[PDB]
């Protein structure tokens, strides 16, 4: 009972898993052998003398990303095939991971996840990370949600993305992957979180004060997101929400279910000790739109639903007066058809500590996972980019070579487009 | 002779070697008026804070 599965696809899917199994490693005891010195449940298992095995597949067509974690200190917590690796990289070819060579390392991929989930007495969600960027993150990571909604049908998908970020893209194919990848986070996801790495920069800039942070920075922060999302499915609190409660009281009808992050005790240590982190200031912080995960200005958008996860020494009447001085305030407002649109959920936890990370030592914690209409304007800048490139056919052949026809990028784009124009019907 | 000298009974009545083990028995988790056994519990939930 009580487990959840995680699906890491993409470079930046196994640096994100080297930090969220860290922190699920930390927030249950389990020492870097896997050895405690059952909340555990949701990430790890019991396979007899105190070995703890977390549930995950690490999954690239690339070795190279995927080999540290079994040359490091942590091939011998991961069990030695989770960490699917492949010969070639899809090389930022949407092509190339969703039709050519992603499909002879999806059967080890179906196979595993067969294999994790068979152990499983009630399995919750899956948690699948990926960066829509690039190659087998864009690609073969499509491919698997074709595999697993056809043969786990009601199981529930959650996807936190790593969409392109506005004018830092560091791929210039990127607009062709992110585009042409939006189908298997449109029909075949039921929650995508819309994450880029500008956001994590500036709140790591201006927050955290790391001036020059490093994508190992970034995956701090991302790790705290999962942390206070399943941190009701491990440890008790007042109240209580799971992956089947996120995608009821805040997912809308089916097409809108894009959500945006915004964990906002981000504090480090200089700062920390002078001010009052309790549950006023740090809920006014999560609702500033400044501070979103998505480089997506709140304040042109509806919030059609918020959830925040209060994580610490957090009383209820607290959590009730705070979502009252949010709610009379004009630069936050929403859409006519919600009257209640907050999922409050705490957990009695405090948030882990980090040991010379980057956070620091805070007693209560917050995240929202909050859908609102202002997500129509991450895809619409990178329609600009999409129809600047395709209007010459540039970049194509690289397309068109491996067997991935010129049709599908027109509609493609189209179905972008239908996305853009469901959501501002919602906001009438 | 392997016969008592009046008796006529066995005694030297040997001891044949058991084949198997005859071993890892039984015991049951019930005990005689058919209730069950107080081994030691869990917990198998989240953690109770
Ligand atoms: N959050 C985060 N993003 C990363 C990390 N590493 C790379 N990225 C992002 O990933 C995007 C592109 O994806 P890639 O890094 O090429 O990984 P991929 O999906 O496997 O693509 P290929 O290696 O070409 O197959 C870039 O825009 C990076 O910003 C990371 O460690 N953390
Ligand atoms: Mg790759």
């Amino acid at each position: 009972m009580r487990e959840v599965i995680s699906i890491h696809v993409g470079q930046a899917g196994i640096q994100i898993g080297n930090a969220c199994w860290e922190l699920f490693c930390l927030e249950h005891g389990i020492q870097p052998d896997g050895q405690m010195p059952d909340a555990f449940n949701t990430f790890f298992s019991e396979t007899g003398a105190g070995k703890h095995v977390p549930r995950c597949v690490f999954l690239d067509l690339e070795p190279t990303v995927v080999d540290e974690v079994r040359t490091g200190t942590y091939r011998h917590l991961f069990h030695p095939e989770q960490l699917i690796s492949g010969k070639e990289d899809a090389a930022n070819n949407f092509a190339r991971g969703h039709y050519t060579i992603g499909k002879e390392i999806v059967d080890l991929s179906l196979d595993r996840i067969r294999k994790l989930a068979d152990n499983c007495t009630g399995l919750q969600g899956f948690l699948m990370f990926n960066a829509v960027g690039g190659g087998t993150g864009s690609g073969l990571g499509c491919l698997l949600l074709e595999r697993l909604s056809v043969d786990y049908g009601k199981k529930s998908k959650l996807n936190f993305c790593s969409w392109p970020s506005p004018q830092v893209s560091t791929a210039v194919v990127e607009p062709y992957n992110s585009v042409l990848s939006t189908h298997s986070l449109l029909e075949h996801t039921d929650v995508a979180v819309m994450l880029d790495n500008e956001a994590i920069y500036d709140i790591c800039r201006r927050n955290l004060d790391i001036e020059r942070p490093t994508y190992t920075n970034l995956n701090r922060l991302i790790a705290q997101v999962i942390s206070s999302l399943t941190a009701s499915l491990r440890f008790d609190g007042a109240l209580n929400v799971d992956v089947t409660e996120f995608q009821t009281n805040l997912v809308p009808y089916p097409r809108i279910h894009f959500m945006l992050s915004s964990y906002a005790p981000i504090i480090s240590a200089e700062k920390a000790y002078h001010e009052q982190l309790s549950v006023a200031e740090i809920t006014n912080s999560a609702f500033e739109p400044a501070s979103m995960m998505a480089k997506c200005d709140p304040r042109h958008g509806k919030y059609m639903a918020c959830c925040l996860m209060y994580r610490g020494d957090v009383v209820p009447k607290d959590v009730n007066a705070a979502v009252a001085t949010i709610k009379t305030k004009r630069t936050i407002q929403f859409v006519d058809w919600c009257p209640t649109g907050f999922k409050c959920g705490i957990n009695y936890q405090p948030p882990t500590v980090v040991p010379g990370g980057d956070l620091a030592k805070v007693m209560r914690a917050v995240c929202m996972i909050s859908n609102s209409t202002a997500i129509a304007e991450v895809f619409s800048r990178m329609d600009h980019k999409f129809d600047l490139m395709y209007a010459k056919r540039a970049f194509v052949h690289w397309y068109v070579g491996e067997g991935m026809e010129e049709g599908e990028f027109s509609e493609a784009r189209e179905d972008l487009a239908a996305l853009e124009k469901d959501y501002e019907e919602v906001g009438i | 002779t392997s016969l008592h000298m009046s008796k006529l009974v066995p005694v030297t009545d040997l001891s044949p070697r058991p084949s198997f083990r005859y071993h890892a028995d039984t015991g049951s988790l019930d005990a005689t008026l058919l209730p069950v056994d107080a081994v030691p519990q869990e917990r198998i939930g989240r953690r109770l804070i």
